[PDB]
C-alpha cells in the first residue's frame, strides 16, 4: 500500500460487460514482471510483482 | 579407474556445448546453467595437452577426478595448466601412495576416492 | 536369402530374416561394374542399380505358401538419404525407420528421425482411431516445434505466441520421451533396457498432449520407459 | 487408353511413375552403350516423355470427341525440381499438383503446396459452379501465404483478418483418403469459408463442422444440392439459397 | 485554460469553470483561481466551456493551479456488472497473510464508484 | 564448398533475411501504438513537472534507477545507457542501482557489480503501462526505502526523432524536498495532509512511466532499424550464396559428367 | 526463318520471326549432339552451343532489301541467368518485352513491365 | 599488330573477347575429345591465352623500341572473377578494369570499380 | 612454430595472437548481419583487439613500394614479437585501428597515432 499502488488498486476497479474494455485495457491490467533482489552477484528468490 | 572418474564426461561436454550456443544469442542465465557453463570451460581447459607429453593414467585420473567433481570451479581459467603439473608433482611427493595404487590395481576403491577427495580438496587451499 | 525362402515355403512357416547390411549388395555389385565393361550410371552407380535389387528384394517377401519379416540395416552413403541406393531402397519396404545423425547428436537413442519414419500400417482401420489421433498430434507438435527453431535461432523464445510456446514446450518433453535404453544399448548407457507395451505407448502420449504432465520437468522424460517411469524419475530428481 | 480416347469416349491414365521408366530406359541405354549425357541419361529421354505424354489429348468433333487425360508421377529428390527428368517432365505437361513433406506433417493432407501447383488449362476444366465460389479462394491464400510469418500477436485488422480466413480455408481444403466429394457438396463448403461463414467457429471443428453441415443440407436442402449437380452453375437465386442455408446451419 | 491528462489517454490539452474531486471538498476552480496544490480522489471531473459539463470518471491523481491560473490535472484512468468483483473482494476479507494487506482496499472506493 | 554445404547455409540466411525482416514490420505497427503511448506520457510530464518548474525545486548517497529492457537486437540502446550511467556514477562511486530490464542489469553487473541492490524482469514485450511503473515504484520504496535517499536518479532513454535517441537523466525529489523548495510558497496547499509525501509516491510512479515509454520507443525505433539493417545485409549475403550456389550446381553436374564420359570411351 | 527470309529478301518486307520457345531449339540442339556421340560441354549443352544459336541468330538481321525481325520467348532454367542456355541467348538480344503478373493485376493491358523492358536503342 | 612493333611503331590491340574464344576452342577440344577439365575447357585453355597476350610487349632500342599493347575483354558470369578463365588470363595480364553492373545500373559509367582495378606497369607510363 | 626452436615466448604470443584472430572470424556472420551491437562485450573487445592485429600484420615491402607510395619497411622478429606480446596485452586499446595499418614494428604505431590526433 502506497499512494501510486493505492491508485493503481482503484484503475483496477474501473478496469474490471466486456464493452467499454478495448484490447489495451486488459493489457494495462497484466504484468510480466519479477522483481529480483540482489546482493554483494544475486541473492534471493525473484518473486512477483 | 579413469572410467569410474571420466562418469558422463562427454555427455556432459555435449551439454556444455548446447549451452554455449544459447549463451551466444546474448543472455545472462541462472545459477545451474551458469554452472555448467562454468564447469565445461574447465574441463576442456583440462583436456589440452602439450606435444610430445603423454601422460600415464595414474596422472590422468587425479586431473579428470578434479574436474568433474568442481575442484576447479574455483580456480580461474588461465591458470588450469599451472594447476595440473603442481597438483602432478605434489601427488608424487605427498600422496606417491594413491597414484601406485592406481597404477596397481588398475580400479577405484571407495578408499582410493575417500583419500583423493582428501587430498584434492587440499591442494586447493595451496 | 536361399535359406530363409526354404523355410518360408516347406517349412511352411513363420521365418525372421535379419540383413546387415543390404546397401553391400548395390554397392559390391557397383565394385565390378566397369570391369564388366558397362559404362558407368549416375554417381558411378552401375547402369543395372534398380533391377539387380527389385530381383533381390521381391525374392524378400510373404507369400501365400508362408510368412516372412524381414529386417534389413541400410546404409546411407555420406548421411544422403537422396544416394540413388538408399533412394531406390526406400519404395521395397512396408516400414522405414531412419535413424539420424542429429538425432544421436543430441544424445537421443535411439536416434529414429519421428517425422521421416514411415509405415503403412499407420491408418485407422489398422491402428484404431484413437492410435492413429495421438500420432498424428504427435507428428504436428514436432513439426509446429522443427518449424520454430527458425525463430528460436534468431529471436529465441519470449517472441512466440501463447499458443506456440506450450506446443513448444510439449514438442521438448515428447521429444526425449521418444527415448529409450535398449538392453543391447546398456554398455553405453548404463542403463537397464525398458521394453514398452504398445498399449501403454499410445495412453501415455495421449496423456503427455493433452497437458496432464506439463509441470513435470523435462528431463524426467528423457531415457525412461512408460509414464509410471516418468513420475518414478520426477520423484527422484525433486530430491 | 487410346483405345477409349479413339473411340469417342473418355479415359484417365496414370503413369505411376515416370522417374521409375527413366531409370529402366537408361539402363537400357547405357546397356547398349548409346552415348551418356547429363546424370547418363541418353540424350533421347525427354522424347522417351514427351512422344508418352503428347499422346493424351481432347480430340475434335470430327474425330469422336473422345480423349485421354494423364496424371504422370514423379519423384523428386529433396524437392529438387532442376533434377533433369523432374525438368523434362515439368517442361511437357500442363501443370503440377506439387506435394509436400512439411505440409503432411503439420496435417495439411493433401499436402498440396498451392503457391508451387498449377494447372495450365485452369477454369476451363472447372465446374462453373465451383468456379465461382472459388475464384477468390485463389487469390487468399495467395494472400495468406504472403502475410503467413506474422501468426506469431501486435497485428492489423487487416492482416489478421486475413491470417483467420487463411487458417480456416487451409483447414476446410484438408481431407481423408479414399473419400473424394462431390461438386455439390465441394461449392456449399467452399461458399462457406470464401464468404466469412467459418471465422467464427474454432479451428478445432471446422473437421466436425463440414461432416455436419453436409448431412444437414442433405437433410433439409436437398433441393440446392440436386440443382448444383444437375446445372452446375450457379444462378443469382442459388447463391441467395445457399447464404440462407449456411447462415442457418452456423447460428445452430 | 485547462490541461487535463492521462498516461494513456491526453483528454485537454479554453475552459471556462472545472469542478475536481480533492481532498473531499468537490471544488469549482473558477476562471481565475488562487494557485492550489490538491491531490484527486476517485471520482467525476466536470469541464465546462459553454453550458456544456463533459462528466469524467477517475482513478485519481493530482490538481494544481499554477501561477499562470493554468489548471493542470492529471489521473492514470478516465461499468461492467454492478455486484461482480465487490464478492471478489469480502470473501478475501482477508485473515493474517498480508493478503488483506490490500485487499480490503477494494471496498472503499467500489461504495464510492457505484454512489454516482 | 560443397553442393550440400552451400544449400543448408544458403537456406538458414534466406531465413534471417525474411525473419529480421518480418519483425522490421512488427516493430512498425509496435511503433504506431507506442507514438501514442509515447505522446500520452510526454504531455502528461509537462502538466505535472510543471508545478515543480514553477516551485522551483532543486536539490539539497544516492538510488540509481536506470530503464532500458530484456530484450536485445535493437541496435546501442543499452550499450550506450549503460556508458551514460557509468560516466555519471564515476562521479558518485557510492550509489545504489537498480536495474529495470535484464540487458543493462548485465551491463551494469559487468562493471560495478555490488552496486546493484534490485533487478526489474520481463520489461519490453508491451508498452510500459501505470501498473507496471508504480508497481516497480512500490517496490522501490519499500524494499530500496526510496523515500530516504538525497538524490534519485532515473537514466532513460529519449527519443529525439524516429532514426536516433538520446541518454538522458531525471531527478525525482522526495516530500523534504518539494516541501522545502524556495517558491514553494507560491502555491496555497492543505498542509494537512502529507501533499508533499504523495507529490513524491505519485512522482516516482509517474516518471518513471515517463522515462519507460520514452525508452521503450527509443528502442522500437532502434530495433526496427538494426532489423531494417539487419535483413538489408543478409540479403547481400544471399546475393553471395545465390550466385556461389548456381556456381557449385553446375561444377557438381559438370564434373559427374566427365566421369561418365571418361567411363564411356575405354 | 527459311519462310521468313523470302519476304524480306524477294518482296522487300519487314518481316516479324516469332520463335517459340527459343529455349527449347537449345535443348532439342543439345540432345542431337548427345545422339551423335559428341562429348557435352559444361553442364550437358552441345559443345556447338554458341555456334549452333549463332546460325541461326545471324540470319535475322537487315539487309538493303528489308530486314527480318524476330521475337523470341525466352525460358530461364531455374532462373539462372547464367546457365549457358539464356547466356548463349542474351548475347543476340537487341531488346526484350517483360510481360507480368503484377502489371497485369493493376489492369494494364497489355502487361508490360516499363521499367522491366529494356532496349539497346 | 606486331608488323607495328616489329618496326619501331605502336600498336593497340582489342581482343573483343576472349571468352568467345575460349568458347570456340572449347568447341574445337571436345569435338576432338581431349580431356575435359574446371568447366569442360581443355587442360591447355591457359597456354591458348597466354602465348597469345605474351606477345604484346615494348621492345628494346636495340630491337627498335617498338611496341604492342594488348587490351584484352573477358565477361565474368553474375560478378564472379574466380572463374576459371577470369583468373587465367588476371594471371597472364599486367592488370585489370574491372567494371561493374552494380554501377553500371546507377550510372556511375565508366564503371570502373575502383578498389577491383589495378595497372603493374603502367604506374611509369602516366602523364606527370 | 614450436617452442624448442622459437622460444617458448614467441609461441606463446603467436598463439594468442592466432586464437584472437580466430575468435573474431567465429563471429563473422553475425557481425555481418547483426553488427558488433549483439556481441557481448567479451567478444566485442576481443574483436575490436583483432582488427588491430589484422592490420599490424599488414608491412610496406620495398618493392611494392610503388602501389603504397611508402618506404618499406622491415622488421626484426625478436621486434614483430615484442609488439605483438604488448598489443595482447591490451596496452593500445585507446589508438585508433588506422594507426597500425601499414607501418613497422611498436614505434611506428605510436608515430601514427600523434600523427592523426591533430
Amino acid at each position: 500500500i502506497s499512494y501510486a499502488a493505492y491508485l493503481n488498486v482503484a484503475a483496477q476497479a474501473i478496469r474490471s460487460k466486456t464493452e467499454l474494455q478495448t484490447a489495451s485495457v486488459l493489457n494495462r491490467s497484466q504484468t510480466d514482471a519479477f522483481y529480483t533482489q540482489y546482493k554483494n552477484a544475486s541473492e534471493p528468490t525473484p518473486i512477483t510483482k | 579407474a579413469l572410467k569410474q572418474v571420466a562418469g558422463s564426461l562427454k555427455l556432459f561436454l555435449a551439454q556444455y556445448r548446447e549451452v554455449a550456443a544459447f549463451a551466444q544469442f546474448g543472455s545472462d542465465l541462472d545459477a545451474s546453467t551458469k554452472q555448467t557453463l562454468v564447469r565445461g570451460e574447465r574441463l576442456t581447459q583440462l583436456l589440452k595437452q602439450n606435444q610430445y607429453s603423454p601422460l600415464a593414467t595414474e596422472e590422468q585420473v587425479p586431473l579428470i577426478y578434479a574436474g568433474v567433481n568442481g575442484h576447479l570451479d574455483g580456480i580461474e581459467l588461465s591458470r588450469i595448466g599451472e594447476f595440473e603439473s603442481s597438483f602432478l608433482s605434489y601427488l608424487k611427493s605427498n600422496h606417491n601412495e594413491l597414484l601406485t595404487e592406481i597404477r596397481e590395481k588398475g580400479e577405484l576403491s571407495k578408499e582410493l576416492l575417500a583419500s583423493l577427495k582428501s587430498a584434492t580438496e587440499s591442494f586447493v587451499a595451496t | 536369402l536361399t535359406i530363409a525362402e526354404y523355410f518360408r515355403d516347406e517349412e511352411g512357416q513363420d521365418v525372421l530374416l535379419f540383413i546387415d547390411n543390404i546397401f553391400r549388395f548395390t554397392q559390391a555389385g557397383s565394385e565390378v561394374s566397369a570391369l564388366l565393361g558397362r559404362i558407368p550410371s549416375a554417381f558411378g552407380y552401375q547402369p543395372t542399380l534398380a533391377t539387380d535389387m527389385g530381383l533381390l528384394q521381391e525374392r524378400i517377401t510373404t507369400t501365400k505358401k508362408g510368412s516372412v519379416t524381414s529386417v534389413q540395416a541400410v546404409y546411407v552413403p555420406a548421411d544422403d538419404l537422396t544416394d540413388p541406393a538408399p533412394a531406390t531402397t526406400f519404395a521395397h519396404l512396408d516400414a522405414t525407420t531412419v535413424l539420424s545423425r542429429g538425432i544421436s547428436e543430441l544424445g537421443i537413442y535411439p536416434a529414429v528421425d519421428p517425422l521421416d519414419s514411415k509405415s503403412r500400417l499407420l491408418d485407422a482401420a489398422v491402428v484404431g482411431q484413437e492410435h492413429y489421433d495421438v500420432a498424428s498430434k504427435v507428428q504436428e507438435t514436432l513439426q509446429t516445434y522443427k518449424s520454430l527453431q527458425d525463430i528460436i535461432a534468431i529471436l529465441g523464445m519470449d517472441e512466440l505466441s501463447e499458443q506456440d510456446k506450450l506446443t513448444v514446450e510439449r514438442a521438448r518433453k515428447i521429444q526425449r520421451f521418444l527415448s529409450q535404453p535398449f538392453a543391447v544399448a546398456e554398455v553405453f548407457t548404463g542403463i537397464p533396457g525398458k521394453l514398452v507395451r504398445l498399449k501403454d505407448t499410445v495412453a501415455s502420449f495421449k496423456a503427455v498432449l493433452e497437458g496432464k504432465y506439463d509441470n513435470i520437468p523435462e528431463h524426467a522424460f528423457y531415457m525412461v520407459g512408460g509414464i509410471e517411469d516418468v513420475v518414478a524419475k520426477a520423484e527422484k530428481l525433486a530430491a | 487408353g487410346e483405345w477409349f480416347r479413339d473411340n469417342g469416349k473418355h479415359a484417365l491414365i496414370v503413369y505411376d511413375d515416370l522417374s521409375k521408366q527413366a531409370v529402366a530406359y537408361r539402363q537400357l541405354s547405357l546397356l547398349l552403350r548409346r552415348p551418356p549425357g547429363r546424370e547418363a541419361y541418353p540424350g533421347d529421354v525427354f522424347y522417351l516423355h514427351s512422344r508418352l505424354l503428347e499422346r493424351a489429348a481432347k480430340l475434335s468433333e470430327k474425330e469422336g470427341s473422345g480423349s485421354l487425360t494423364a496424371l504422370p508421377v514423379i519423384e523428386t529428390q529433396g524437392g529438387d525440381v532442376s533434377a533433369y527428368i523432374p525438368t523434362n517432365v515439368i517442361s511437357i505437361t500442363d501443370g503440377q499438383i506439387f506435394l509436400e513433406a512439411e505440409l503432411f506433417y503439420k496435417g495439411i493432407r493433401p499436402a498440396i503446396n498451392v503457391g508451387l501447383s498449377v494447372s495450365r488449362v485452369g477454369s476451363a476444366a472447372q465446374v462453373k459452379a465451383l468456379k465461382q465460389v472459388a475464384g477468390s479462394l485463389k487469390l487468399f491464400l495467395a494472400q495468406y501465404r504472403e502475410v503467413a510469418a506474422f501468426a506469431q500477436s501486435d497485428l492489423d485488422a487487416s492482416t489478421k483478418q486475413t491470417l483467420v480466413r487463411g487458417e480456416r480455408l487451409t483447414q476446410l481444403l484438408k481431407q481423408n483418403q479414399y473419400s473424394p466429394l462431390a461438386t455439390e457438396e465441394q461449392v456449399p463448403l467452399i461458399y462457406a469459408g470464401v464468404n466469412g461463414h467459418l471465422d467464427g467457429i474454432e479451428l478445432s471443428r471446422i473437421g466436425e463442422f463440414e461432416s455436419s453441415f453436409l448431412s444437414y443440407l442433405k437433410s433439409n436442402h436437398n433441393e440446392l444440392l440436386t440443382e448444383i449437380r444437375e446445372k452446375g452453375e450457379l444462378s443469382k437465386e442459388l447463391l441467395a439459397s445457399l447464404k440462407s442455408a449456411t447462415e442457418s446451419f452456423v447460428a445452430t | 485554460k485547462l490541461q487535463f491528462a492521462l498516461p494513456h489517454e491526453t483528454l485537454y490539452s479554453e475552459v471556462t469553470q472545472v469542478n475536481l474531486p480533492a481532498k473531499s471538498g468537490r471544488i469549482g476552480v473558477l476562471a481565475n483561481h488562487v494557485p492550489t496544490v490538491e491531490q484527486l480522489l476517485p471520482g467525476v471531473v466536470e469541464v465546462m466551456e459553454g453550458s456544456n459539463s463533459k462528466k469524467f470518471f477517475i482513478s485519481g491523481g493530482f490538481a494544481t493551479v499554477q501561477p499562470d491560473s493554468q489548471l493542470c490535472v492529471t489521473a492514470i484512468e478516465a461499468e461492467n456488472i454492478k455486484n461482480l468483483l465487490a464478492e471478489a473482494k469480502k470473501n478475501v476479507s482477508s485473515s493474517d497473510a498480508r493478503e488483506a494487506a490490500e485487499a480490503a482496499i477494494q471496498v472503499e472506493v467500489l461504495e464510492n464508484l457505484q454512489s454516482v | 564448398a560443397t553442393l550440400k554445404e552451400v544449400e543448408m547455409r544458403l537456406k538458414s540466411i534466406k531465413n534471417i533475411e525474411k525473419i529480421t525482416k518480418t519483425m522490421k514490420i512488427v516493430a512498425s505497427t509496435r511503433l504506431s501504438k507506442a507514438e501514442k503511448a509515447k505522446i500520452s506520457a510526454k504531455k502528461m510530464d509537462e502538466a505535472e513537472q510543471l508545478f515543480y518548474k514553477n516551485a522551483e525545486t532543486k536539490n539539497l548517497k544516492e538510488l540509481i534507477v536506470a530503464i532500458t529492457s530484456d530484450k536485445g537486437l535493437c541496435g546501442s540502446i543499452h550499450s550506450q545507457l549503460a556508458k551514460a550511467v557509468r560516466r555519471h556514477l564515476n562521479d558518485q562511486p557510492n550509489a545504489d542501482i537498480v536495474t529495470i530490464g535484464d540487458k543493462i542489469k548485465m551491463q551494469l553487473l559487468r562493471t560495478h557489480p555490488n552496486n546493484i541492490k534490485l533487478s526489474i524482469n520481463g520489461i519490453g514485450k508491451d508498452a510500459p503501462t501505470f501498473q507496471e511503473s508504480a508497481l516497480i515504484a512500490d517496490k522501490l520504496l519499500s524494499v530500496m526505502k526510496a523515500g530516504t535517499y538525497p538524490k534519485i536518479s532515473i537514466f532513460y532513454n529519449d527519443p529525439v526523432s524516429s532514426l536516433s535517441f538520446e541518454p538522458s537523466e531525471k531527478p525525482i525529489f522526495n516530500a523534504k524536498t518539494i516541501e522545502q523548495s524556495p517558491s514553494f510558497g507560491k502555491f496555497e496547499i492543505d498542509t494537512d495532509a502529507n501533499v508533499p509525501r504523495d507529490l513524491f509516491e505519485y512522482t516516482l510512479a509517474n516518471q518513471m512511466l515517463t522515462a519507460m515509454a520514452q525508452g521503450y520507443a527509443a528502442e522500437i525505433s532502434a530495433r526496427r532499424n538494426a532489423m531494417d539493417n539487419a535483413s538489408k545485409n543478409a540479403g547481400d549475403m544471399i546475393n553471395r550464396y545465390s550466385i556461389l550456389y548456381n556456381r557449385t550446381r553446375q561444377a557438381v553436374i559438370t564434373n559427374e559428367l566427365v566421369d561418365i564420359i571418361t567411363g564411356a570411351s575405354s
